[PDB]
């Protein structure tokens, strides 16, 4: 089912008079990260002259870069990872923006190229050399490796053993052609050089990759009447600069002209595209007459030795304004097809077209037939699709935004088990990459939350014991943001997401300690503590710290005064949970998983050695009992908690004799308090299909810090930082940093989980 | 002061510091939640007004000529009483932050010439100008317009 998202418009930006019309841009990185610029032309000429940052989950808050280019901006381009964006105008002034302080809110550029006086009409980063491939019959292989094949491209300018180099080349309006290469330090490297002896217009130009290290340009005029021509580029650096070698490639003609029964119309070439980067053996054309237009493709297939030749022409279309390209790297084998038809899976064979209509389409790719046809009740002019494929963002000829659902059964009904496969097919997708999954779960229905929660939990089981160890928190985080949508499930995200603190937590720890002196060789500190815990069952806690070796136990008495909050932390967390028993809960997951409580368990015999090392680090507890030890009386509880949940498969349930003495427990241990940190902020779980939904600028329709656990004033002072998924708030800059443990803050620099 | 000087020396040795809300929370809260439980749940609009209340022998408007709608405003003014003749109309401009300032007359030499009652009009005017003081009003200016020109035509006859 075609739909239409949310559609996002700014006050005050509509409204500009005596402003001519000029080109756009859009960008979508691997991140659901937005860079465009937007025609406003309203009291000052910089509003044209800005980059728009938006973060897809917050389409409210826009980031405005005040870029210093002095014309209009031509194209933008992301890197292979989302973190550095490349903008080019005319008159030079090539740069290169990167992320500030790992925020995403600031921008700043240092790197640069010009050539003066000449525009820019192509840009290009340079290539890394990894693709995969995705076959779609063998979706129930039960295999990573057997779904998602390596290709083996090769990359560009080899330095130094397997490592590409990084860098970006430039095509201008003449037969111009610039090379930048980045050293690993801040040096750059450019180059300049001449297309070949025949200088003329160049105004449409595109640039591939080819297997060996080649680039591929394409030249043309624009006349519809002279041949579009075509050059191969070999780059190599001798020891001091980026030397160009280039050489002719056969070139071809323009069709619908030789017709000899209607000519005149489509005198002019708009649109020259390559049918996807690193796959230089498609080309797609698209002219248009001041009425109608016509869009084709041609190949460099083998039958002189290389021709172009003809493969499909629509019947009839109106004026174009926008083409979009699929990014999803489909394996188009012959044995594929067959099984991508039968099965509604179109999530790579479609190409996106915009014309002067409140129309839009899409086309097959191989042949050119429309499949799908939307209308809006202007017209768009810079559009772009995703990985994915699931959702499309356009740029209209106002102050419009619109994000639009593209279904892969695109209106046939399927059943239940067809659409769980796709789903669970597009997300392990996700899974073996770093790419977002915000287009995926604009899709997933709530009705079918728990099977694909559940089948995905299989779906994490049974791998080569490699797999599993490198995506426990990808496979944590998938499933807490998947059981938010349904309300059957909503109350089960706290159970995952703060487990998954417990993780990380416990595992600073155990490395934070280094012995002085080795102790049962061929086992980590970490695993014979556990295994010494696991080991005995003893009901209280002095008789199991005789036999951990306590002169061992060690650190620096500096690192362990930082170490006091998330110990405080550990205790209210133990006291909450063990308070929680005379009770669907917040809680309720813990009770039953023997894992949790088992590492929980080991987590406070350390803090009770390090606690009679130095009193003054030991959370301080608010009982009334001074005689009492009151954290021996939580070991006691906790360790009759654990041996009833150990057994494989217990299935049994707690005798009332617990149920009473921790109903007892509040009467001599207070409760001071609990924050959930998954604060619901997300449009995921507010949008509804078939029902739009129009959202302004800056309406957007106890406050802690969750990384270090410290408390802030009834409104806080200094500015922080929020991440974009969880919605964790947490200082910008710390307070301690002479003094604070470096294992735990450095963690946490790049991203938050 | 009295009975309270530790904690003065303990707020002020305590201050500019990064942790001090943390401090303060961390000691302060427990006695306060368990004792009390949980917390609680163009033209200005006084040229405008000044002359909607103005008497009805003037009827004030704006100038067809010179600009508008900015901060200095042009007014052209008729009076129209039955016991005194017809003089000239006696235009005003006003200046932009119109209270806590004065506005000025703009004088026309030849319009009140070629009459001794016109003359004598303007002669009264200039003496009477003079000894308006300062910060003065539009009101008050019209008044004295229609007062002295009163004075004149008493004089007169
Ligand atoms: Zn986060």
């Amino acid at each position: 089912m075609m739909d239409l998202a949310y559609v996002c418009e700014w006050e005050k930006w509509s409204k500009s008079t005596h402003c001519p019309s000029v080109p756009l841009a859009c960008a979508w990185s691997c991140r659901n990260l937005i860079a465009f610029t937007m025609d406003l032309r309203s009291d000052d000429q910089d509003l044209t002259r800005m980059i728009h940052i938006l973060d897809t989950e917050h389409p409210w808050d826009l980031h405005s870069i005040p870029s210093e280019h002095h014309e209009a901006i031509t194209c933008l381009e992301w890197d292979q990872s989302g973190s550095r964006l490349l903008s080019a105008d005319a008159d030079g002034q090539i740069k290169c923006w990167s992320m500030a302080d790992h925020l995403a809110n600031s921008w700043e550029s240092s790197v640069g190229s010009l050539v003066e006086g000449d525009p820019i009409v192509a840009l290009s980063w340079l290539h890394n050399g990894v693709k995969l491939a995705l076959h779609v019959e063998k979706s129930g292989a039960s295999s990573f490796g057997e779904k998602f094949s390596r290709v083996k491209f090769s990359p560009s300018l080899t330095l130094f053993g397997g490592k590409p180099m990084e860098g970006w080349i430039a095509v201008t309006v003449s037969g111009l052609v610039t090379v930048s290469l980045l050293k690993p330090s801040g040096q750059v490297l450019t180059s300049t050089e001449s297309l070949c002896r025949l200088r003329g217009r160049v105004a449409l130009a595109d640039i591939a990759f080819t297997g060996g290290g080649n680039i591929v340009v394409a030249t043309a005029d624009g006349s519809s009447a002279s041949p579009v021509q075509f050059y191969k580029v070999c780059v190599s650096v001798v020891s001091e600069k980026c030397r160009i070698d280039t050489e002719i490639l056969p070139s071809l003609f323009m069709r619908c002209t030789t017709d000899l029964n209607r000519k005149d119309k489509f005198p002019a070439i708009t649109h020259l595209k390559f049918l996807a980067r690193d796959m230089s053996e498609q080309v797609l054309l698209c002219a248009s007459s001041q009425t109608s237009s016509i869009v084709e493709c041609w190949s460099l297939r083998k039958e002189t030795i290389l021709k172009w030749r003809i493969l499909s022409a629509t019947n009839d279309l109106d004026r174009v304004s926008a083409v979009a390209l699929p990014k999803l790297p489909i394996s188009l084998t012959n044995t594929d097809l067959k099984v991508a038809s039968d099965t509604q899976f179109y999530p790579g064979l479609g190409l996106a077209l915009a014309f002067h209509d409140g129309s839009v389409h899409i086309v097959h790719r191989l042949s050119l037939q429309t499949m799908a046809v939307f209308y809006s009740s202007v017209h768009l002019k810079a559009m772009q699709l995703s990985w994915t494929s699931l959702a499309l963002v356009g740029i209209d000829s106002h102050g419009k935004l619109s994000v639009l659902r593209l279904s892969p059964s695109m209106g046939h009904p399927l059943e239940v088990g067809l659409a769980l496969r796709h789903l669970l097919f597009l997300l392990e997708y996700c899974m073996v990459t770093g790419y977002d999954w915000w287009d995926i779960l604009l899709h997933v229905q709530p009705s079918m939350v728990q099977s694909l929660v559940e089948k995905l939990h299989e779906e994490y089981t049974r791998q080569t014991a490699a797999l599993q160890q490198v995506l426990s928190t990808r496979i944590l985080a998938m499933k807490a943001s998947l059981c938010k949508l349904s309300p059957c499930t909503v109350t089960r995200v706290c159970d995952y997401h703060t487990k998954l603190f417990l993780i990380a937590i416990s595992s600073t720890l155990k490395s934070l300690l280094r012995p002085h002196f080795l102790n049962t060789p061929d086992k980590s500190p970490g695993d014979r503590l556990t295994e010494i815990c696991t080991k005995i069952t003893d009901v209280d806690i002095d008789k199991v710290m005789i036999n951990l070796k306590t002169e061992e136990f060690v650190l620096d008495m500096n690192t362990l005064q930082a170490l006091q909050q998330l110990l405080q932390w550990v205790g209210d967390f133990v006291l909450y949970l063990l308070a929680s028993l005379p009770n669907l809960r917040p809680g309720h997951s813990f009770l039953r998983d023997g894992t949790s409580l088992g590492m929980l368990r080991e987590l406070m015999v350390v803090i009770r050695i390090w606690g009679l090392l130095k009193p003054s680090c030991l959370p301080v507890y608010t009982a009334t009992s001074d005689t009492q030890d009151s954290m021996s009386l939580l070991f006691r509880l906790l360790t009759k908690l654990w041996i009833c949940c150990r057994d494989e498969g217990p299935a049994s349930e707690p005798d009332e004799a617990l149920v009473d003495e921790c109903c007892l427990l509040p009467s001599q241990l207070l409760i001071p308090s609990l924050d959930w940190l998954p604060a619901s902020d997300g449009l995921v779980s507010r949008l509804q299909p078939k029902q739009p939904l129009r959202l302004q600028f800056g309406r957007a329709p106890p406050k802690i810090d969750h990384l270090r656990r410290l408390h802030l004033g009834a409104c806080p002072t200094e500015e922080c930082k929020a991440c974009t998924r969880c919605g964790c708030v947490t200082m910008l800059k710390s307070p301690n940093r002479t003094t604070a443990v470096k294992q735990w803050e450095q963690r946490w620099i790049k991203n938050c989980l | 002061q009295y009975l309270c000087q530790p904690l003065l020396d303990a707020v002020l040795a305590n201050i500019r510091s990064p942790v001090f809300n943390h401090s303060l929370y961390r000691t302060f809260v427990p006695a306060m939640t368990a004792i009390h439980g949980p917390p609680i749940t163009s033209i200005p609009s006084v040229l405008q007004g000044e002359v909607a209340r103005l008497d009805p022998k003037f009827l004030v408007n704006l100038d067809p000529s010179h600009c508008s709608n900015n901060g200095t405003v042009h007014l052209i003014c008729k009076l129209d009483d039955k016991d005194l003749p017809s003089v000239p109309p006696l235009e005003l401009s006003v200046p932009a932050d119109y209270p806590a300032q004065s506005p000025l007359w703009i004088d026309r030499q030849w319009q009140y010439d070629a009459n001794p009652f016109l003359q004598s009009v303007h002669r009264c005017m200039t003496s009477r100008l003079l000894q308006l003081p300062d910060k003065h009003s539009v009101t008050a200016l019209l008044n004295t317009w229609a007062q002295s020109v009163h004075q004149a035509c008493l004089s007169a006859a």
